[PDB]
């Protein structure tokens, strides 16, 4: 959680501009609560899904 | 609200909202038993389906906007509006507009007998019974 | 422990695509039975008009027939008119009378004899199997008047729609024995109707009464059929939906699991590690 | 002489007193019909309501104005508000006309009533028409039927019913339009 | 999960075990009650998976009398408490266990297959699960006239 | 009884109990497996049915209350007892009374030789064949 | 099929290969959709039944034997046999055979310049329609 | 579970591979019914879910 | 399962819109106009929300 939140807190609006970051989203075994997308999850505002 | 618990405000809730209260968690009970098993569409008991669209009454009741919360004495006014069958036959997809209508039309001298008493008394649920009837609910 | 649950969700993602096969099966079955069914709904109806509806006659032997279904996986349809062939055999049976019990499909023969099992006499079955015509419904008929009885009670559940089955009771009477007797209205409410049979009126009632049970017997058990189909049909997604939910708690366990599987054989290895070094 | 009065109206009383109270009563097959035979009205004149049926099929609901059924004592005609006649009808032709044009089936034999509100109910069992018949098996088959005489009266009858059948189908299947 | 059914006290009966369950200890139709409410309850437990994803519809007459018996059992088991009277509203019964016996003995026989299934749930012993009876089958008949107001302008 | 094996085998098993103990575990091995469909109990198929109920006999035999063990000529013979077709009358819930019925009412000098015998001889195969009936079963 | 990905193969394989391939991947597409669904092979749809017949004739063309692998033109004419027409008559068992007969009684100058211009020309496809009829499929 | 079935010895069909099943190696007439003795028992055990 | 006739024509309507809408999504992209010819068109907020 430390080390997505110290990337990821970067990613934000200043007085001066902003940065809107899209990050594509792997989920391993198909485990949405998995803590590496559950701690992503936290802090998405949007998600893009691309379906076939 | 089958999960949901509180065993230490029960003697902490507002006098007014714990005796019209005390049905409301009920009948939504009855409506967690039949939805839970007719939702098969087998057949209508015509009392049990009674108690379906009146608890689809109190879920709606129950719904609130965000960033807007409610004086607790004009939240028992409108669970005394909906448990005591005042919002029954109102279209399901007009209470939010018709619990608007029932705290915008009662008079604002009612939520000020509720809110010092603390307590719906004798004297205040006659009043507040008349004050119901005349609501111009939303649909007819 | 581990992998049973790895078995148990393909056994349970498996029933939830063979439920949902046979539920498009008894679809495309119901969508052409459908069609028979409201074909065969017209004959019914001059009989019905010429010679009523009279259920609560005073026969002192009857015939009734619980029409079933043959397979079993309908959905409370067969053990519904079982409550109601209980329910007319507890209607009429109040004078000391002979009944006998028949029923058209396996589902009647091993739910009637449990309610009641001297006065059933006989087990019709595999009747869908093919197709149903209305010779097989005439030989089922026959065998019905091998018997010598002054009525009948077909029960059947009617394909009122898709949803709804209405558990129909239909009733026949012999023809002088019961039939002229029930008309008798100070007088008679036959004698308007001019015969021109080559034979006399009891001939020609009995040649009609054979014709209406077989047009009764045959319209009954399409329109059991095609109810069967369709409480199959809905009977089996109320079934894939529940299997797709025990799927979906099944997946989320085993996905408890599985984490709790890594976290602990890696902490077992930590552990053993920190032990020596 | 009419000391039982039956029916669904009275049905539901010995029914309600006698089973249990979670089965509502049971529908019957006259709740599912309109028409009545005794009742008052549907003639209106010239067309009468004329219902033809099979059991696989159902060939008229439309009102006609003449119906020439083959009963077994011949062909007789239904005009509008004919006698109520029950009437046994033999293999032959029935022609249900409106005016000029009338729709001619050969049928197989089954009882045609006539009812006391004008309404006409043909019950056949097979009612091939006159444009699908070929005419060529039919001598095939009535050359056996006139050749084989067994010793039991039930293929007796048989071969009866199938001379008498398939001579009238000879009858009416040379002389057409 | 016998909690998220609402049945409290929340015991599960197929995993609560003692030692003084023994024909030589507690008696011996005490013990033959329990084995058959245990029977019935494992019985029932061996059948959920079918009655989850083929329907009640589909099992044997003496296999939904056991599911019917054992949601009876299941509901007579739970029992309001004394001291959840506060944050309940039903008031505490103490059941005698001789009342336990022969209410569950009841129930067992078949004595009571006629009684809903909400009659069992939280009640005493087997007078009031036929008090309740009466008591919510009075209810759907409790229709009564003209509303009763007296409300309409009280004098002063 | 699918699980749990014993890897000596019938070699260390008391003859005459092996007369019967193959039988045995042949139709509970045909009992267990006929099973997971004995819930549909409308569809009576006269062969599998048999077998259902002949091990429901056999299952029901193998109860035994605690802290008295049997002794094992009593074992053996309330198992042939099962195996021969004797309480093939007597229902599934009423055996543990109906197996203390057959021990208690054949003559006590059928152990004191099966004990002695060994196993279950010629002699005495066609003794008891006969004592088993001329008792009186609890069931119709 | 279903699980195995290649994430390059959108434009990295044979042309000849690609004309055909396309529609044998959405034709086995709905084979693995509908087969688990029907098993059984009873009461069936016109629709379904012949995406069935035409998957599981696909599904025996594919297999093939070890330690003999087919060069790129076979097996190009072989999948152009088998999702065109040319073998909706052979039943299942067959067309292991099916796809070896019309490998070895096409005339071979076909492979030649299918392999030299790598594609499935017009007129290499007309003679490849007229080529697959009169080959003497061993179905009987 | 060839064992519970009472089938001694319990060997897995489905399960057994050898070295030895090359056509090459014992000839085509064996590996045939070897092959469809396989095909036949692997077909039964899909049709176990629906005749069960 | 049952056919494109076997509903209302409220779901007519329903099915007519989501599929004007399916397609409404769709959008040409300027960067794809160099190997699919038809050019790009950046949709802004104030005309999306209207076309719905």
């Amino acid at each position: 959680a430390t080390d997505l939140g110290g990337l990821q807190e970067r990613i934000t609006t200043t007085t001066k501009g902003s940065i809107t970051s899209v990050q594509a989203v792997y989920v391993p075994a198909d485990d949405l609560t998995d803590p590496a997308p559950a701690t992503t999850f936290a802090h998405l505002d949007a998600t893009t899904v691309l379906s076939r | 609200v089958g999960l949901s618990v509180s065993r230490v405000g029960s003697a902490a809730q507002f006098p007014g909202m714990k005796q019209v209260a005390g049905t409301l968690k009920l009948e939504l009970a009855q409506y967690r038993e039949v939805a839970a098993f007719a939702q098969f569409g087998s057949d209508l008991d015509a009392a049990t389906q009674y108690v379906l669209e009146r608890g689809a009454r109190l879920t709606e009741m129950l719904k609130q906007k965000q960033f807007a919360p409610i004086p607790i004495e004009r939240q028992t006014v409108a669970v005394y509006a909906a448990t005591k069958g005042f919002l029954d036959k109102v279209r399901v997809q007009d209470i939010v507009a018709a619990e608007e209508a029932v705290i915008s039309q009662v008079n604002p001298a009612v939520f000020k007998i509720l809110k010092a008493n603390g307590k719906i008394t004798p004297a205040l649920d006659a009043h507040l019974k008349a004050e119901l009837r005349k609501v111009k609910l939303p649909g007819a | 422990s581990n992998q049973a649950v790895k078995q148990r969700i393909r056994a349970i993602k498996n029933i939830g695509k063979i439920t949902k096969a046979m539920k498009m099966v008894a679809a495309s079955k119901m969508k052409n039975a459908q069609i028979a069914v409201e074909q065969s709904r017209g004959l019914v109806d001059p009989f019905v008009r010429l010679f009523g509806d009279f259920p609560a006659v005073n026969s002192n032997k009857s015939v009734v027939v619980a029409v079933t279904s043959d397979k079993g996986l309908c959905g409370g349809l067969n053990s519904n008119i079982t409550k109601y062939t209980r329910a007319t055999l507890a209607t009429t049976e109040s004078e000391g009378k002979d009944v006998v019990v028949v029923s058209i499909g396996d589902k009647g023969r091993s739910q009637l004899t449990r309610i009641e099992s001297q006065r059933y006499q006989l087990a019709i079955a595999d009747t869908y199997k093919v197709r149903v015509t209305f010779g097989q419904a005439s030989l089922i008929v026959e065998e019905l008047i091998k018997h010598n009885p002054q009525s009948y009670q077909i029960l059947f559940n009617k394909f009122r729609s898709a949803i709804s089955f209405k558990p129909t009771v239909a009733t026949i009477l012999s023809p002088d024995l019961l039939e002229k007797q029930l008309e008798d209205v100070t007088g008679n409410s036959l004698d308007a109707y001019d015969i021109e049979a080559s034979h006399e009126r009891s001939d020609v009632l009995r040649d009609l009464t054979e014709f209406h049970l077989g047009v009764t017997l045959y319209n009954a058990m399409l329109e059991n059929n095609c109810s069967e189909h369709a409480s199959r049909m809905s009977a089996m997604e109320n079934s894939t939906k529940s299997a797709g939910e025990m799927l979906g708690k099944l997946t989320l366990d085993y996905n408890r699991k599985r984490q709790a599987t890594i976290t602990t054989e890696l902490i077992e290895i930590i552990a053993g590690a920190s032990a020596l070094m | 002489e009419a000391a039982a009065p039956a029916g669904p109206k009275e049905f539901t009383e010995v029914w309600n007193k006698k089973a249990p109270s979670t089965l509502i009563v049971p529908e019957f097959p006259s709740n599912y019909t309109a028409v009545k035979a005794v009742g008052e009205g549907q003639v209106h004149g010239d067309a009468f309501p004329v219902n033809f049926y099979t059991p696989h099929s159902i060939l008229s609901q439309a009102q006609k104005d003449t119906v020439v059924l083959p009963g077994v004592d011949g062909y007789f005609g239904v005009k509008a508000s004919h006698v109520p006649t029950i009437a046994q009808l033999k293999p032959g032709v029935v022609e249900l006309h409106s005016g000029a044009e009338s729709e001619k089936f050969f049928v197989s034999g089954g009882f045609a009533f006539v009812h006391p509100n004008g309404v006409t109910d043909i019950c056949v069992l097979e009612a091939a028409t006159l444009d699908q018949v070929d005419p060529a098996a039919v001598k095939s088959a009535l050359a056996a039927a006139s050749a084989a005489q067994p010793t039991d009266e039930f293929e007796q009858a048989a071969n009866r019913a199938a001379i008498e059948l398939y001579s009238a189908l000879e009858s009416a299947v040379e002389a057409k339009a | 999960s016998i909690a998220e059914l609402g049945i409290y006290p929340a015991v599960d009966p197929l995993d609560s075990t003692s030692r003084m369950l023994n024909p030589n200890v507690i008696g011996a139709e005490h013990y033959n009650v329990a084995r058959g409410v245990q029977k019935v309850l494992q019985d029932y437990k061996n059948l959920q998976d079918i009655i989850a994803i083929l329907g009640m519809d589909e099992l044997s007459e003496e296999d939904k009398l056991t599911v019917a018996r054992a949601r009876k059992i299941q509901r007579f088991l739970s029992q309001p408490f004394q001291v959840a009277e506060v944050f309940t509203g039903t008031p505490g019964k103490y059941v005698d266990l001789a009342d336990t016996i022969s209410g569950f003995q009841g129930v067992l026989t078949g004595k009571y297959d006629d009684l809903p299934e909400m009659a069992f749930y939280m009640v005493g012993d087997i007078k009031e699960v036929k008090e309740k009876a009466d008591k919510m089958a009075k209810d759907i008949a409790s229709r009564k006239e003209a509303d009763n107001k007296k409300v309409s302008e009280e004098l002063k």
